[PDB]
């Protein structure tokens, strides 16, 4: 996941 | 005074048990430096396509006594596309015990993560904003300056340990840090960005060769993997002997042999002489089907995530806009005090  | 979170080690994520509300509803939410809004999943919500949202707590808004509607739309959307959708209110919060009145939230009421998120980063970096380019709702104090300002910490600051790839739980602190678990001394690196959680990195060292960087890299406990610009990543890759894969219509990701050597490490060199080395297990991500993914990535962001985190001690302070840094030391033992 890749968090903005 | 420092407040200590355990951190759950889920494989892709770290997360921690945090209560909202008058009657304390048990959430268990990403720890996230990459953004910095706290978001909840309703007991109402509507999980996106093949998504198990509500598994990890959920939070009904009508139950507590404290909860206040902000009468303001809630969007947020991450890196990797996935987006949360809801409304803004402000509940308490209760972290280890410690809890915090009044505190700004986002009820979502429709997501594609798992999970809710607890961003921790600067308040610059909240998702207060929609499409049209607009502010919609004001910035406002997130969870570290609720802390501050309500006397639970001294300083907006946060270590953060999420402990060796075998390990099943981390520990972030709240207001302090723990001397045990480096070597060497924390090396206070600049923030390189008002917004982001960015230092900068000078160079890599793999497989012996360096290669010259000097641009920020994010230092996000909520991205999985490490990210590079891609034409950096492309000569990383060449390096390594990682294939560029075209997974979809418009997402490209590299793959490496499962049996690749990883005997060695990758050396990631910073400001101030600061140095933290990987062991390149670490690059070497297996997907169960005989097929494994590199542990660095394409993106035109740079992100240094778990995989090289879990190699670093990091004392976070967004009052002095700065993140020391000092190569792990995984151990029990404990000497903490307040920052």
């Amino acid at each position: 996941v890749v968090f903005a | 005074d420092s407040i200590s979170l355990s951190l759950i080690n889920e494989g892709p994520s770290y997360a921690s048990k945090v209560s909202v509300g008058s009657n304390k509803q048990q959430q268990t939410v990403i720890i996230d430096t990459g953004s910095s809004d706290f978001w909840v999943v309703d007991s109402n919500a509507q999980c996106g396509k093949g998504v198990d949202c509500k598994s990890s707590g959920t939070f009904t808004p009508s139950s507590s006594s404290s909860y206040k509607n902000l009468g303001a739309a809630f969007t947020i959307r991450y890196g990797d596309g996935s987006t949360s959708q809801g409304t803004w209110g402000k509940d308490t919060v209760t972290i280890n015990g410690v809890s915090i009145t009044g505190q700004q939230i986002a009820d979502v009421t429709q997501t594609s993560v798992d999970q809710g998120i607890l961003g921790i980063g600067y308040t610059s970096n909240e998702a207060v904003y929609d499409t049209s380019g607009r502010q919609t709702t004001p910035n406002y104090d997130n969870v570290p300056v609720t802390l501050k300002k309500q006397g639970k910490i001294r300083t907006n600051a946060y270590s953060l340990y999420l402990n060796s790839p075998s390990a099943e739980t981390g520990t972030i602190i709240f207001g302090g840090v723990d001397n045990a678990k480096y070597s060497g001394k924390l090396v206070a690196e600049q923030v390189t960005s008002s917004q982001a959680l960015t230092i900068s990195l000078a160079s890599v060292n793999l497989k012996g060769s360096s290669f010259s960087f000097g641009d920020g890299a994010l230092l996000d406990s909520g991205t999985t993997l490490t990210y590079f610009p891609s034409d950096f990543a492309a000569q990383l890759a060449d390096k390594a002997g990682a294939r560029l894969v075209q997974v979809a219509r418009d997402q490209y990701l590299y793959f490496i042999d499962c049996n690749t050597d990883t005997s060695g490490t990758t050396v990631f060199n910073f400001g101030n002489g600061a140095k933290i080395t990987v062991p390149n297990t670490e690059y070497v991500y297996q997907n169960g089907d005989g097929t494994c993914l590199w542990g660095i990535q394409p993106s035109d962001d740079t992100i240094l995530g778990d995989n090289f985190l879990r190699h670093a001690y990091l004392l976070y302070n967004l009052d002095a806009n700065t993140i020391s840094i000092a190569q792990v030391k995984y151990t029990t033992d404990s000497s903490i005090s307040a920052v």
